[PDB]
RNA sequence: CCGCCCGUCGCUCCUACCGAUUGAAAGAUAUGAUGAAUUGUUUGGACAAGAAAAAUUUUUUCUGGAAAAACCGUAAAUCCUAUCUUUUAAAGGAAGGAGAAGUCGUAACAAGGUUUCCGUAGGUGAACCUGCGGAAGGAUCAU
RNA sequence: UUCAAAGAAUCAUUCUUUUUAAAAUCCGGAUUUGUUACUUUGAGUAAAUUAGAGUGUUCAAAGCAAACAGUUAAAGCAUUGUGUUUGAAUACUAUAGCAUGGAAUAACAAAAUUGAACAAGCU
RNA sequence: AACCUGGUUGAUCUUGCCAGUAGUCAUAUGCUUGUCUCAAAGAUUAAGCCAUGCAAGUGAAAGUAUAUAUAUAUAUAUGUAGAAACUGCGAACGGCUCAUUAAAACAGUUAUAGUCUACUUGACAUUUAUAAGGAUAACUACGGAAAAGCUGUAGCUAAUACUUGCAUUAUCCUUUUGGAUAAGUAUUUGUUAGAAGGAAUUAUAACAAAGAAGUAACACGUAAAGUGUGUAUCAAUCGAGUUUCUGACCUAUCAGCUUUUGAUGUUAGGGUAUUGGCCUAACAUGGCUAUGACGGGUAACGGGGAAUUAGAGUUCGAUUCCGGAGAGGGAGCCUGAGAAAUAGCUACCACAUCUAAGGAAGGCAGCAGGCGCGUAAAUUACCCAAUUCUAAAGAAGAGAGGUAGUGACAAGAAAUA
């Protein structure tokens, strides 16, 4: 399934003359999404185990300016490179815009310096502060949760952002 | 315009906060090309800007098409030898090569492409250095020995 | 179903071993070990084959048995366990000790060797990983790991390596005039100096060898095992002292007798 | 030269062709329909181990979990077409080859008794004849 | 499009040494200079077969063995004990790929409604 | 041994075929055959069908024995065997055939900086304990079914089955001693820093987050303190998958193909052990082709090779080795390091066996053997002695393999004076 039985460039039939090898496996896609945790293991080649997340929330995510990482809830998908399919079924893929629950992040903020290990001097974005003060920031996943397991993620900054926010560009 | 897709086209290997635009060296002796080093545009396939090593076969060639994004054709055009009549034949075979922008190549250039892994159905090739030529048929008939 | 072979039909053994065509419809096999198969060779043939003591593998199995064969000090029961180019084999009952060498040709000989000399045997590095806590470990053509070495050692040279306790005496860098063996294509059992290194870009990097004969041969460096400095090898070569001569010289010398 | 021989027309044998017959047959793909089994997920919840109360029984919560079901996804098989390939029948038709001292002529070979032959067109029992333009492989290397 | 020239050996010929321009490199001396085809050396390849070396399988087809000394020891070599010499070569493994010496023969690239080389000056 | 003779004629010289002529690891068949050596042999037709038997098991210190037997030493102590079964490992090798398959496979040549890898080897570890928890087999008793390698119930009991779960090292001060700070292997994400390799987003180091699995609740009694079994990561190895380049027969009375159905590419993903239209979505309109694409044919598996050649070549290559594929036909899974396995399973189709008619099992292209087909091909033999494999690894198994039997396939030597 990962094989031939496709067409040869120059666009003659392949004519086939082996099974399916079982080293040539496609197994079918977990399709994960928003809820409680959930994960199942799948018994890759020479036991190499994956964790085929098919439940998530509580993903790890980043925040690159100042390299930290911290632990939230998800509470929504908003884009989806891909298909708007997946976002409408509100599926976590390795390029999945998602809006985290981004309190941990300023109570970190709060602890260290102010409010709202440190080479800080860069001081926020503006867009990026906006997102804060409502409680709930954009944000990358960056893990495949369908290998990995984990919905681990980053959150998206300055220019990326900007990208984002027009490609969500409402309107009408 | 850079970024046109759906998605963000980043750079991967970039490293945009901290540190003192990603580019490499592919080696072999190939320059890495003003273009790469300068000149911001995005490639996931680019020897030099993105995330493929060439390593494998090197085999100069010479340009059929440009018609595929970020990608071209080579016919490498050869001679096959039959042992009957003691003698050659002109024979081919058209290589597809990824691009990647830091080379702007009409048809009929000469390159030259290091192998890399399988980038797509049929490409397993990407143009390290682009010699300039100039060709006056179609490029589909010119044979260059090489 | 499909995977690995278990078995080895006598035809398609690699040369070197000398088997039979008849005597035989299948080979030992070596088992995985420390070498590979094509340059290695399996304690039966050495037992049975070389030196004889055996004339089958039952009796070589049964000698086995008797926990009396070393190879590289430690005990091996294992008929079908590869031995492979430098290694040393204290056979206790005669207390024989055994040095696998190459001969002029392709061949395998076990060479006879003193206590003292014994107690070290020569291996060539091959990769020099970086792993946990900055520790540098080579890995040698005996498919050994040997941690912390001597920083100065570099991919391709040889390492005096001690046996009775697994640390290294002395390293022998891969220099332009350095004493050479050789362990795989024609000139296998050759001994050289070393003219010239050609160090290609993505390829092979070739080297040329010469002889105490002045005849200069190419090679892989890849399958060259370094074996000296200039003067002196570090281990006792057989009788022909790794000068493959010519075929008529050869022809020359078995008349002469 | 009482030589050689040409074609129709009969007669016998064999070969392949055309052939109505939606001819037949098997196989191959391609479409579509239904679709066994089943990976995955989802629903399930026979029960087997906990937690809650009464003196072994009652009600409620947490675990693992069989059957059964639903949805994608692999997808056998069967049927229906279509197309193609391959053998294969057929009244009749029309060739060919072989044979037999058969019928009718005399076409060709000699200036073969209209030189021959070409291409083309029409003709005619049959060889063939005729027209037009070619050729000499002419019966003229020549005024 | 660098043709040639001169010296020594041998039985008119063969094999060898030396120099005749220009540019870069090295402490007046000394040493790098288009691409590919082609060719030469290599490298790297399973053996069996094939060619082929050795070996009286009684011969031979074979095989990859064997030979040697002795009514039972000498001789060797080992510090009473231990047989000894060995052999199972080599070449073939494309037409492609790898490195490689190359002077010929081929291509191609370099090259004027203008092309690049230096010395000076300015940025 | 670089070879030619007869045939057109009344004769001649050519062209030209026919005929002879030799060989064939090339089949058949006819007649004939006293030795010996060697030895192909149901490929060609039907990858047609199969009765019976056999072809993968495994225990010699070293998981589990109150089935059980037994010998010592003083009713206990050790022991020594041990049917059975659980566990472990193997059964993915081998063997067979050649139907498929014509840039596919295969050969050489790369590549894996794009991966997986049991056994074997070597390195070698991290966030109640004088020893933990059940629950299961064989077994006992009660059963059922015509039958099946069918299993029901109840009761036990082990395990190396299954499941828990107990200091020291590196960074700073003092004179080898006493304090301070840390302390997760893969794997994943984000942030950086960077002894090789031609080339690194490589090794590695740091920071912020997660995080499997593990580091002996095991068994012998060994060696000159050892071993077996198990175990995280790394490397080696036995490999495997992909992959680069180049290389194939006949056909143009196959010339245009491929693209809604992924054809060509870009992006993002999903998936994979990893790369990849491998799959999904979105966007391009590509890609191949007279140097033969795309079809068709092959009485095609590829190659190493075989025959025959002075030299070229031509034909063959089912068939000793390597590779591919397949186990009646497709398809689908489980286990496992490795299978899309077929003496594993599920299903359908096509064959077909037993049945008390309810059901049940079955797959010789393993070895023999049989029918069929055919011009066309051997014994239902003996053995593990050799060669090897597997195992709890001398000690057991092996139709793998070998030895004979049949054998005018071939090949060699050689009577009949
Ligand atoms: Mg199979
Ligand atoms: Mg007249
Ligand atoms: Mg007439
Ligand atoms: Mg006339
Ligand atoms: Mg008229
Ligand atoms: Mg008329
Ligand atoms: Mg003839
Ligand atoms: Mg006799
Ligand atoms: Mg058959
Ligand atoms: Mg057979
Ligand atoms: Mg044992
Ligand atoms: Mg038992
Ligand atoms: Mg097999
Ligand atoms: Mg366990
Ligand atoms: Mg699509
Ligand atoms: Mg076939
Ligand atoms: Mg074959
Ligand atoms: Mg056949
Ligand atoms: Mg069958
Ligand atoms: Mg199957
Ligand atoms: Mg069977
Ligand atoms: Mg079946
Ligand atoms: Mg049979
Ligand atoms: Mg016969
Ligand atoms: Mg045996």
């Amino acid at each position: 399934r990962d094989g031939r039985h496709k067409l040869r460039l120059t666009g003659g039939k392949k004519k086939i003359h082996k099974k399916k090898r079982k080293y040539e496996l496609g197994r079918p896609p977990s399709n994960t999404k928003l809820g409680s945790r959930q994960v199942h293991v799948v018994r890759g080649r020479g036991r190499n185990y994956k964790y085929r997340a098919i439940k998530l929330d509580s993903g790890s995510f980043s925040w690159p300016t100042f390299g930290i990482s911290k632990n939230t809830r998800i509470i929504d998908v908003v884009y989806n490179a891909s298909n708007n399919e997946l976002v409408r079924t509100k599926t976590l893929v390795k390029n999945c815009i998602v809006v985290i629950d981004s309190h941990p992040f300023t109570t970190w903020y709060e602890n260290t310096f102010g409010t709202t290990k440190i080479g800080k001097s860069k001081n926020i974005d503006p867009l990026l502060l906006e997102q804060f003060k409502q409680g709930r920031v954009l944000a990358c996943i960056s893990s495949r949760p369908g290998q990995c397991g984990k919905a681990d993620g980053y959150i998206i900054e300055g220019d990326e952002l900007l990208f984002y926010k027009r490609k969500m560009d409402k309107r009408n | 315009d850079v970024q046109h897709e759906r998605a963000y086209q980043k750079q991967e290997g970039a490293s945009f906060f901290n540190s003192k635009r990603y580019w490499k060296k592919v080696g072999l002796g190939f320059a890495t090309p003003k273009e790469a080093k300068e000149g911001v545009y995005v490639d996931k396939k680019c020897p030099f800007t993105g995330n493929v090593s060439i390593r494998g076969r090197i085999l100069k060639g010479m340009v059929i098409s440009n018609k595929m994004k970020r990608t071209i054709i080579i016919r490498r055009n050869y001679l096959h030898y039959v042992k009957k009549y003691n003698r050659f034949e002109k024979r081919h075979k058209n290589i597809p090569c990824h691009c990647s922008p830091c080379f702007d190549v009409k048809e009929g250039d000469i390159v030259t492409v290091g192998q890399c892994r399988p980038l797509s159905k049929t490409v397993r090739f990407n143009v390290l250095h682009v010699e300039k030529h100039q060709i006056f048929g179609s490029a589909r008939k010119q044979f260059v020995l090489f | 179903g499909k995977g690995i072979k278990k078995h080895l039909k006598r035809v398609n053994a690699p040369s070197h071993w000398m088997l039979n065509k008849m005597g035989g419809q299948y080979a030992p096999k070596t088992s995985s070990g420390p070498h590979k198969l094509l340059e290695s060779i399996p304690l039966v043939i050495l037992l049975r084959n070389r030196l004889k003591y055996a004339l089958t593998f039952d009796e070589v199995k049964m000698i086995l048995i008797q926990k009396i064969v070393k190879v590289d000090n430690k005990v091996r029961t294992d008929c079908t366990f590869p031995v492979g180019l430098m290694d040393v084999i204290h056979i206790t009952k005669s207390n024989e000790y055994f040095r696998l060498l190459y001969d002029i040709k392709g061949r395998f000989v076990p060479h006879r060797i003193t206590n003292e000399e014994s107690k070290y045997k020569l291996c060539k590095v091959k990769k020099i990983l970086l792993r946990k806590g900055r520790l540098s470990i080579a890995v040698t053509h005996d498919g050994r790991s040997i941690p912390y070495i001597h920083p100065d050692v570099k991919v391709n040279d040889t390492v005096r390596l001690d046996l009775e306790t697994g640390k290294v005496l002395e390293h022998l860098k891969f220099q332009v005039g350095s004493l050479v063996m050789v362990t795989a294509g024609h000139s296998v059992g050759r001994v050289g100096v070393i003219s010239s290194i050609d160090k290609n870009m993505g390829t092979y990097d070739i080297i040329h060898v010469k002889d105490s004969r002045n005849k200069v041969f190419a090679t892989r460096l890849s399958n060259v095992f370094v074996i000296g400095d200039n003067t002196k090898p570090y281990i006792s070569l057989p009788r022909e002292k790794g000068i493959k001569l010519d075929i008529i010289e050869e022809r020359r010398n078995r008349l002469k007798a």
